[PDB]
RNA sequence: UAAAGUUGCUGCAGUUAAAAAGCUCGUAGUUGGAUCUCUCUCGGCCGAAGCGUUUACUUUGAAAAAAUUAGAGUGUUCAAAGCAGGCCGCCUGGAUACCGCAGCUAGGAAUAAUGGAAUAGGACCGCGGUUCUAUUUUGUUG
């Protein structure tokens, strides 16, 4: 697919893609190295990140974002922006006078890289905290676990 | 519909013991009911009981020895820490000399004194005295 | 009590304690399976197949002879119906009530009973969607549900 | 023939296999024992001086073994005189999964592989000619459980003398004390 | 009154109860082998049958469904099993 | 504020004293029957890994201003206080506990939720097929 759907050229800023080509420099292939990094904390770089072609500067694996801070989990509830999803974290808040709990939830707008295709509503996502990416986004989707019902 | 089969079992035992009956039938049986009954029996409060095995959900015939004043359930199963145990004992037990609060802890189902011996907390199932 | 009635009836089957095949019963498990296949090919629901096997062939319980339930056998052979028979009969009853109500518009009792039937239909359909027995997009609409019948 | 699941045959196992091969070669039921097999065998004391021979059988063959178990047990009792013989299917118990189980489970443990189901099946198979018609687990004041099993009235005196070895075998391979009795109301 | 006790017999107090309310539930029905005088083979029929069953070698009405126990035709000798 | 169990979570009431919707259905909310008991470099089966099934709960360990409250010592002449002081240069204190919820951590695995194998694109096992594969050339790479 064409990765150049923007008014400006999309590229990985750390990759030089027009190193000089000559007869010896080209033998039936142009070649294009792919910048990717191994984020920490045991998270493995998805295969599509390594062998993909998308340009996403907020992607944890091939972009310019450092995963540091809280590592949370949520359930995907809305996928209707570009490269951003809304997940819902459900918890119980303890009211002490009644010695009981009440259901509460918080929505979280988190960045989803193009490396995670086939993400559905109800999927569980492990997200990691990064620097502010937009007005409301501060977490990047690190891992996707499909909801029970995969067959 | 019926929730909390242990509540039904304890209410049945209480109602039968208040009428002065020698045995009480409990249905359905469950592991929690059997453990609570075993705790009651180890302290001499009920006596022997028989688990009738039908292929759906067993029944229990509990022999009553009239030493039981009240066996009750605590719903919901509040989580109880070792600090809150004294307050629960003051609330539920008629005296500091006798009576037991039954908890389900990770070490099993046990009275409150045994939970203090093992230095564990858990969830309150009920009480008997 | 009943889900949609003040009735508190107790009438139901009482399975015997023994789970063994009766001594009188000489049909092999495969024989019961072929009888089930024949009855299903005749166009019968699993409840009807079980009733016929109990009444005529002496099969007290198919699960105890074949080690499998009738609907599971029908599915495994590949001739189980598209939607479960309880939901099918609920939809059929709803269709009958709607057909009656079309020509009898002053029957408020029929409208009330239709409301009850469709509530039962929706509850069963939600349960089936939870179990992935029905597709998640399946919905009971009262416009062409007679085709589902 | 004896084929232990861990391929570890024993001298008693060898003698029982030789006896079964003897019934294989010439008997009224020689057509069945050729294709059949036992996983193991062992003896145990049951109390006093009596002895019990637990013949461990693969599960798929148990039903077939139960087709002809009466004559086989009769002939094997005759060959060993006063040691009773009981056929039990070889069943494995998958341990209850935990949060620390290193590597023992990759699929859901079937309920038929659980300890409760295996022990129920052992009790069912240990008493084969007589069908169980009821169970009562009485919990004694010391906390120990005694199982009382009610057996069918169709076959009572044929296995009444067996009520002693049955409890011994169950104690040996299950650890639970059990009493076998016959009810008067069917 | 001293349940499940052998000292005081109660076959009569147990089969009097509702089938579901017994100590261990058990059906009040049975299967019966039926001979038809015109026929020559067994037919195993449920006591509370809901189907008009016919002889497996003929077209004779063995029994008819009723509110409860099915009604057998005359002359057909029926004997309970077990 | 207690008394007020007259706001009732503990712990209230609702036939007649104030009070149960005219009656059903019904989404959210709340609540839900039984059931499953020996694996990475080692010079101590003898340092280690989890790559495997998640939480709630409970216990523990970190981290958590002081002042206040609780609380140890100390004759302010006593006490409220203070953090002093004591002995014939010396001796000694300026403790300790609690710090809820959320976050972090490590044991337990009853209780409660949750998960896999059912068109087997299931577990283990050996076979048929693909790669610069940080060297499989002390020799100038080929």
């Amino acid at each position: 697919a064409d990765i150049q759907t923007e008014r400006a050229y999309q590229k990985q800023p750390t990759i030089f893609q027009n190193k000089k080509r000559v007869l010896l420099g080209e033998t039936g292939k142009e070649k294009l190295p792919r910048y990717y990094k191994n984020i920490g904390l045991g998270f493995k770089t998805p295969k599509e990140a390594i062998e993909g072609t998308y340009i996403d500067k907020k992607c944890p694996f091939t972009g310019n974002v450092s995963i540091r801070g809280r590592i949370l989990s949520g359930v995907v509830t809305k996928m209707k922006m570009q490269r951003t999803i809304v997940i819902r974290r459900d918890y119980l808040h303890y009211i002490r006078k009644y010695n009981r709990f009440e259901k509460r939830h918080k929505n979280m707008s988190v960045h989803l890289s193009p490396c995670f295709r086939d993400v559905q509503i109800g999927d569980i996502v492990t997200v990691g905290e990064c620097r502010p990416l937009s007005k409301t986004v501060r977490f990047n989707v690190l891992k996707v676990t499909k909801a029970a019902g995969t067959k | 519909v019926r929730m909390n089969v242990l509540a039904d079992a304890l209410k049945s035992i209480n109602n039968a013991e208040k009428r002065g009956k020698r045995q009480v039938l409990i249905r359905p049986c469950s592991k929690v009911i059997v453990r609570f009954l075993t705790v009651m029996m180890k302290h001499g409060y009920i006596g022997e009981f028989e688990i009738i095995d039908d292929h759906r959900a067993g029944k229990i015939v509990v022999n009553l020895t009239g030493r039981l004043n009240k066996c009750g359930v605590i719903s919901p199963r509040f989580d109880v820490q070792l600090k809150d145990l004294e307050k629960w004992q003051n609330n539920l037990l008629p005296s500091r000399q006798f009576g037991f609060i039954v908890l389900t802890t990770s070490a099993g189902i046990m009275d409150h004194e045994e939970a203090r011996r093992k230095h564990t907390g858990g969830k309150i199932l009920g009480f008997f005295f | 009590g009943r889900m949609h009635a003040p009735g508190k009836g107790l009438s139901q089957s009482a399975l015997p304690y023994r789970r063994s095949v009766p001594t009188w019963l000489k049909l092999t498990s495969d024989d019961v399976k072929e009888q089930i296949y024949k009855l299903a090919k005749k166009g019968l629901t699993p409840s009807q197949i079980g009733v016929i096997l109990r009444d005529s062939h002496g099969v007290a319980q198919v699960r105890f002879v074949t080690g499998n339930k009738i609907l599971r056998i029908l599915k495994s052979k590949g001739l189980a119906p598209d939607l479960p028979e309880d939901l099918y009969h609920l939809i059929k009853k709803a269709v009958a009530v709607r057909k009656h109500l079309e020509r009898n518009r002053k029957d408020k009792d029929a409208k009330f009973r239709l409301i009850l039937i469709e509530s039962r239909i929706h509850r069963l359909a939600r349960y089936y969607k939870t179990k992935r027995v029905l597709p998640p997009n399946w919905k009971y609409e009262s416009s062409t549900a007679s085709a589902l019948v | 023939i004896v084929k232990p699941n861990g391929e570890k045959p024993d001298e008693f196992e060898s003698g029982i296999s030789q006896a079964l091969l003897e019934l294989e070669m010439n008997s009224d039921l020689k057509a069945q024992l050729r294709e059949l097999n036992i996983t193991a065998a062992k003896e145990i004391e049951v109390g006093g001086g009596r002895k019990a021979i637990i013949i461990f059988v693969p599960v798929p063959q148990l039903k077939s073994f139960q087709k002809i178990q009466v004559r086989l047990v009769r002939e094997l009792e005759k060959k060993f005189s006063g040691k009773h013989v009981v056929f039990i299917a070889q069943r494995r118990i998958l341990p209850k999964p935990t949060r620390k189980s290193r590597t023992k489970n990759k699929q859901k443990r079937p309920r038929s592989r659980t300890l409760t189901a295996v022990h129920d099946a052992i009790l069912e198979d240990l008493v084969f000619p007589s069908e169980i018609v009821g169970k009562r687990i009485r919990v004694k004041l010391d906390g120990s459980r005694l199982i009382k099993v009610h057996l069918d009235k169709a076959q009572q005196n044929n296995v009444e003398h067996k009520v002693e070895t049955f409890s011994g075998v169950y104690k040996k391979l299950t650890g639970k004390d059990v009493n076998f009795e016959f009810p008067e109301f069917q | 009154p001293l349940a499940k006790d052998l000292l005081h017999p109660s076959p009569e107090e147990e089969k009097r109860k509702h089938k579901k309310k017994r100590l261990v539930q058990s059906p009040n029905s049975y299967f019966m082998d039926v001979k038809c005088p015109g026929c020559y083979k067994i037919t195993t029929v449920f006591s509370h049958a809901q189907t008009v069953v016919l002889c497996v070698g003929c077209s004779t009405v063995l029994c008819q469904p009723t509110g409860g126990k099915a009604r057998l035709t005359e002359g057909c000798s029926f004997r309970r099993k077990q």
